[PDB]
C-alpha cells in the first residue's frame, strides 16, 4: 500500500474517464460540495424508501 | 501529462507514477492552464525549455 493525498488520487481517476486532470484541481471546492451532499441525501433516501 | 512532480527533498522531477525515474521538468512533458492561484497546494519552479538553449 502507497500513500497518496487524495485530491491527486481523484485526479488520476478523472484522468481514467478522459477528463484532463487540471479540471479537478479547478473546481476542487464544487466537487467536495456535491459529493458531501450526495453523501448526506443516501441515509434519508434510504430511510424514507419503503 | 502523465507521472507525478516528485521531489526529493530540494529538487522537483517528473516521473512516471509505477516505477520512479525522475527527469528534469521541461516545457515538452508538462502542459499549461491559466494562471497559478486557483489550484491549491501549487508550488514554484523554474520550467526549462530546451528550445532556449539552442538558441537558433
Ligand atoms: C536531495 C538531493 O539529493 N538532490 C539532488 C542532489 O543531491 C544532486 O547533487 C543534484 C544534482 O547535482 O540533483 C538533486
Ligand atoms: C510561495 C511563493 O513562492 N510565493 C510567491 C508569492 O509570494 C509572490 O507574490 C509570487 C510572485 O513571484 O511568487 C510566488
Amino acid at each position: 500500500a502507497l500513500q497518496i493525498p487524495f485530491p491527486m488520487q481523484m485526479a488520476y481517476r478523472f484522468n481514467g474517464i478522459g477528463v484532463t486532470q487540471n479540471v479537478l484541481y479547478e473546481n476542487q471546492k464544487l466537487i467536495a460540495n456535491q459529493f458531501n451532499s450526495a453523501i448526506g441525501k443516501i441515509q434519508d433516501s434510504l430511510s424514507s424508501t419503503p | 501529462r502523465e507521472g507525478v512532480f516528485v521531489s526529493n527533498g530540494t529538487h522537483w522531477f517528473v516521473t512516471q507514477r509505477n516505477f520512479y525515474e525522475p527527469q528534469i521538468i521541461t516545457t515538452d512533458n508538462t502542459f499549461v492552464s491559466g494562471n497559478c492561484d486557483v489550484v491549491i497546494g501549487i508550488v514554484n519552479n523554474t520550467v526549462y525549455d530546451p528550445l532556449q538553449p539552442e538558441l537558433d
